[PDB]
């Protein structure tokens, strides 16, 4: 997350900080961002979990904000299900089908309860995206506190230009960047949300997946196009 | 091999004082917020007093404000609870619990202490504090 502002208790209340556990009583290590799409389900990127795909290795935190008081009973979650897309592959530079689902629950077995600091984010209609040039917002702890920024959707035609990414971009992906190339997602934003408006409703359009550099000119951030994974998602969710 | 261990439990006369200590073995307690919770006969677990990892932030239940004092030594790997002006109402099993507070939240440990300690990562076996005229 290069540039932008720090969020507050009502900014990006769907954001999930995904940590990896360390041996013994050592504090956990931040691993990835994620989005609460259902009270029991967080959507993230598969490449965040491919090394250690067993659910016991992770813990999810919600409701992060400088004005929100940490309550472990309602904001800390164990992972009772870790689902990576079965056709996740690592290419030369791009990830393919880079999406994962985490089913969460508190120590008393409850799911996420909506509050000032914890809300779900709506999924897009099938194959529906905001028009190119739209303002979407990204969020993360990537390259101390939660930040958010604004990027613009970039058309595939523009993105698939040789001096961009060429044929390493397919239509199950979404490109987004700052026209001034000053703001963008970076290392550590992986799995985090790309929020676009669709019918004036905030929508999880993208999942941070990859990119050559950060806010590098002619190279925008690449995202998993969520509108093309609804059938997959709801096949595990409901 | 992570262990939390309370000590200092005993029998004291009403109005007396008593000091509890929580020690950790197998890990560094200083990274953790610590809470003292208690369960009296019949009632449910309640937060008595809590303190952040660095010790900068504390919280007290109204019942014990001005009577209890929580403190810690991150060099010696301990957290202490000083109890003055003890009342019969204070009779209970006192637990020590530790929880790592992720970055990105408020500095307060109030919500950590007001919620009966559900979700707290580590727990001691507890120590008994009895306040009675039988002492």
């Amino acid at each position: 997350i290069v540039g932008g502002e720090f969020t507050e208790v009502e900014n990006q209340p769907w954001f999930a900080a995904i940590y990896q556990k360390n041996k013994g009583g050592s504090p956990p290590s931040f691993k990835c961002g994620g989005s609460l799409i259902s009270p029991c389900w967080v959507a993230s990127a598969a490449h965040c979990f491919i090394q250690l795909p067993k659910k016991e290795n992770y813990v999810v935190y919600l409701g992060q904000s400088k004005e929100s008081s940490y309550n472990p009973g309602e904001m800390k979650f164990e992972v009772e299900q870790l689902i990576l897309h079965e056709y996740y592959r690592e290419d030369s530079l791009a990830y393919h089908n880079d999406i994962a689902l985490l089913k969460i629950r508190t120590s008393t077995g409850q799911c996420a309860q909506p509050s000032r600091s914890i809300q779900t984010i709506a999924l897009p209609p099938r194959f529906t995206d905001a028009p190119f040039g739209s303002d979407c917002e990204i969020t993360g702890f990537g390259k101390k506190n939660l930040k958010m920024s604004v990027v613009k959707l970039v058309s595939h035609e523009q993105c698939m230009q040789p001096h961009y990414y060429g044929s390493e971009i397919n239509y199950k992906m979404l490109c987004a960047a700052d026209p001034e190339w000053k703001t963008d997602s970076c290392k550590g934003d992986s799995g985090g949300p790309l929020i676009c408006n669709i019918e004036g409703r905030p929508t999880l359009s993208g999942i941070v997946s990859w990119g050559r550099g950060c806010a590098e000119k002619n190279k925008p951030g690449v995202y998993t196009r969520v509108s093309h994974f609804l059938d997959w998602i709801q096949s595990h969710i409901g | 091999q992570v262990q939390l261990q309370e000590s200092g439990g005993g029998l004291v006369q009403p109005g007396g004082s008593l000091r509890l200590s929580c020690a950790a073995s197998g890990f560094t307690l200083g990274y953790y917020a610590i809470g003292w919770f208690r369960r009296a006969p019949g009632k449910e677990r309640e937060g008595v007093s809590c303190i952040s990892s660095s010790g900068g932030s504390t919280n007290y239940a109204d019942s014990v404000k001005g009577r209890f004092t929580i403190s810690r030594d991150n060099a010696k790997n301990t957290v202490d609870l000083q109890m003055n002006s003890l009342k019969p109402e204070d009779t209970a099993i006192y637990y020590c619990a530790a929880e790592w507070v992720p970055p990105g939240y408020g500095a307060t440990v109030q919500a950590l202490c007001n919620n009966a300690g559900y979700g707290m990562e580590y727990w001691g076996k507890g120590t008994q504090v009895t306040v009675s005229s039988a002492a």
